[PDB]
């Protein structure tokens, strides 16, 4: 045939998996990237609904779109089929956050070197912006109502194995593992639960500023 | 200076060595020992951690038991743990805790508090372990990268992808429980304060009589967003 | 704990003037200050490594 259809499934699913899932995987994607992805959703007429729903934000880039529950569930299943990743949880927020990013990107200009923007917009419930306190205060209050689950009182100091071979063994079997990978995969999995959960809540972030601030106050408390 | 001049001092002579050394080389080698005893610390804590947790008698895999939404249990078990052990390295001599804890697990956006996951509060002298499960799956369940990308610029069963998740819950629960110290040592009026800055952390948490040193898992490598 | 001397014994010396004599001669060519000059740099960079 003429289309490299392995190369064009191997590019989709790596920028699915950029924008939506947001995996810790992060190099720069170019237009060839995007053109391939949506040639390989156009050619699969399984995913013409995926096809459909980036072209409808072409012209109004502001809008959740309104479907019906039978095409969602194609949706899901769709999506879910790309990404062969059936053990995750894809349901309405991975797929508001990937029209988010559809709409920033095509109704964006070219760049020379990249934009590098936070994945907080086009937030939906066309709610008004609020605050940390007060959203803090409203959830809290729900919180705070009741309902515990268990009653542990006396206390038993935290056990320990006191075996060294258990130790020594898992010592050998970690000690490959290189430790910045781990430091970063950790990292960027925070910053994007928080980013994803923030953006949901539908308030201000901090781009810059709570992260960071945080980082700062650790460095400078261990340092002086 | 940039070097270091050694000269001899011979007795009765006038002959002698004028040899110059550089720092560079000692420089070089007092952070490579220096890099490799804060490896060797980390891996330490994680093989604790992880040793633990493999004493907590448990069946299943750790994602698999943060999947389970019909039992809490497990959850509220692991929780406690993990404060239990970051309480240890903080402070040595004590391990358990004074008060009881009761354990609530929340499976709802309306509960989900914008950013900080596990929730610590208190009421009526009682403490409260407020949990978002969902936020938990959705941060162990991201895919993480494994290929070799160093990045750096300035037997058994446990694969990269779940050192990972156990080093990550091992980061939001040290956050969770400096929050916790923040009210202990204040008014809930500073702990709220706080809960919306995180700019608090300088109080005494330097090495001191009541802050003693530690790494924190935090303080390993320097980072930051690259936003403008 | 590892190796056991209990009464200490007097240090022998090779009392032989030949080979004494044939030492002497052997480093009489061997210039002394450079030797003190080695010595003393080697101790202190191993001293300075130990120490770094």
């Amino acid at each position: 045939e003429l289309i490299n259809m392995r190369r064009y499934r191997n590019a989709a699913r790596k920028l699915i998996h950029h924008y939506s899932l947001n995996s810790t995987s992060s190099t720069e994607y170019k237009i060839s990237d995007v053109v391939m992805t949506m040639i390989f959703l156009l050619r699969s007429e399984k995913y013409h609904s995926l096809f459909k729903l980036l072209e409808t934000t072409f012209d109004d880039y502001t809008c959740r779109p309104q479907m019906t529950q039978v095409q969602t569930d194609t949706l899901l299943d769709a999506v879910r089929s790309l990404l062969e990743m059936p053990s995750t949880t894809i349901d309405l927020t991975t797929v508001d956050i990937m029209r988010s990013s559809f709409a920033r990107c095509f109704n964006s200009p070219i760049m020379r070197y990249a934009k590098i923007v936070l994945l907080q917009n086009v937030a939906l419930q066309r709610d008004k912006r609020t605050t940390l306190e007060e959203l803090l205060i409203e959830r809290g209050e729900k919180i705070q109502m009741l309902q515990p689950q268990q009653y542990i009182n006396s206390g038993t100091e935290i056990p320990f194995c006191d075996d060294a071979e258990f130790l020594n063994r898992l010592l050998k079997h970690i000690d490959p593992y290189p430790l910045s990978r781990m430091y970063y995969n950790a990292a960027n999995t925070m910053f994007y639960t928080t980013m994803e959960n923030y953006a949901v809540s539908n308030c201000k972030f901090n781009i810059e500023d709570y992260n960071n601030i945080f980082k700062v106050m650790e460095n400078i408390r261990k340092h002086s | 200076c940039n070097k270091v001049r050694t000269v001899t001092e011979i007795v009765n002579s006038d002959e002698k060595i004028q040899k110059t050394y550089e720092l560079a080389e000692f420089d070089l080698k007092n952070l490579s020992s220096l890099e490799s005893y804060e490896t060797l610390k980390i891996k330490l804590a994680l093989s604790k951690y992880m040793a633990m947790l493999s004493t907590l008698e448990m069946t299943q895999p750790l994602l698999e038991i943060f999947r389970n939404k019909a039992d809490t249990r497990q959850i509220a078990a692991v929780v406690f743990s993990t404060l239990a052990f970051i309480h240890n390295r903080f402070h040595p001599l004590v391990t358990n805790f004074t008060n009881k804890m009761e354990f609530v697990v929340t499976e709802t956006n309306d509960t989900s508090i914008p950013g900080e996951p596990i929730l610590f509060t208190e009421n009526e002298g009682v403490l409260l372990c407020s949990v978002d499960r969902p936020s938990i799956v959705k941060m162990l369940s991201r895919e993480f990268d494994t290929e070799a990308l160093v990045n750096f610029e300035n037997d058994f069963s446990i694969t990269e992808v779940e050192a990972t998740q156990y080093l990550t819950l091992l980061l939001t629960v040290e956050h969770a429980y400096l929050h916790y110290y923040i009210f202990k040592n204040y008014g809930v009026f500073e702990y709220c304060k706080s809960l919306t800055d995180h700019s608090l952390f300088t109080n005494k948490l330097r090495s001191t009589m009541s802050t003693k040193t530690s790494n924190l898992l935090l303080s390993k490598f320097k980072f930051t967003i690259e936003d403008f």
